[PDB]
């Protein structure tokens, strides 16, 4: 008859055993999932990134009115173009 | 470890029968539980990061 110890012990060994087993799967989800955040944060930013445009750089040559001003884009077109109200 | 040794030895028909049982039994749902969620969003994160 085996000891009632050695059973329980059995036990707990085989036990800590899958539990060991079980914390490697969660371990490898985790790293999965550390990656992973940061491999969509880089997909999102990028996505985010793709819809937005550039900004012609032009020089300003004088103010006529308090709403329009004369722009010397770099390309050399002269062109007379608003402001944005907050600036 | 030690610990846990001298609880099992000590104490084989205390903890055994029901404490161990028990809580490994809701470790191992809850953990399964958890890892069935982090499955699902990780396949579901895939497909939206393809």
């Amino acid at each position: 008859m085996a000891d009632p110890r050695d059973k329980a012990l059995q036990d707990y060994r085989k036990k800590l055993l899958e539990h060991k087993e079980i914390d490697g799967r969660l371990k490898e989800l985790r790293e999965q999932l550390k990656e992973l955040t940061k491999q969509y944060e880089k997909s999102e930013n990028d996505l985010k990134a793709l819809q937005s445009v550039g900004q012609i750089v032009g020089e300003v040559l004088k103010q006529l009115t308090e709403e329009k001003f004369i722009v010397k884009a770099t390309n050399g077109p002269r062109y007379v173009v608003g402001c944005r109200r907050q600036l | 470890e030690q610990d846990g040794i001298g609880e099992e030895v000590l104490k084989m028909s205390t903890e055994e029968i029901i404490q161990r049982t028990r809580l490994l039994d809701s470790e191992i749902k809850i953990m399964k539980s958890e890892v069935l969620r982090v499955t699902h969003e990780l396949q579901a994160m895939k497909d939206k990061i393809k």
